[PDB]
């Protein structure tokens, strides 16, 4: 019967789409990144 | 403390009264406290 259609279900997806957004860290790669440093300043030698 | 008294012969005895008192030690709490931000950890050389 046609009736069978007032008990339809609805699906809730899992995937969540996020609303378009840079993901960061576009520029790792294109300066000098050092990791794993310490305190409050960190200072860079630089040689002549 | 008591105390010994004198009595006519054949007299009620009248005792010296010992006086009692209660000292009460009243109980309380105490907190020696300190935070220590995340921030710091890399910035610090000690364990903070």
């Amino acid at each position: 019967s046609l009736a069978l259609s007032q008990i339809e279900i609805q699906q809730f997806l899992s995937e969540a789409h996020a609303e378009f957004q840079s993901e960061g860290f576009l520029l790792q790669g294109a300066v000098r990144t050092k990791s794993g440093t310490k305190g409050s300043i960190v200072h860079f030698p630089v040689f002549g | 403390e008591g105390m010994a008294n004198q009595k006519a012969p054949q007299d009620d005895i009248t005792p010296m009264n010992v006086s009692n008192r209660d000292a009460e030690a009243v109980i309380e709490d105490w907190y020696a406290s300190e935070y220590a931000d995340r921030s710091f950890q890399n910035k610090l050389a000690v364990n903070a």
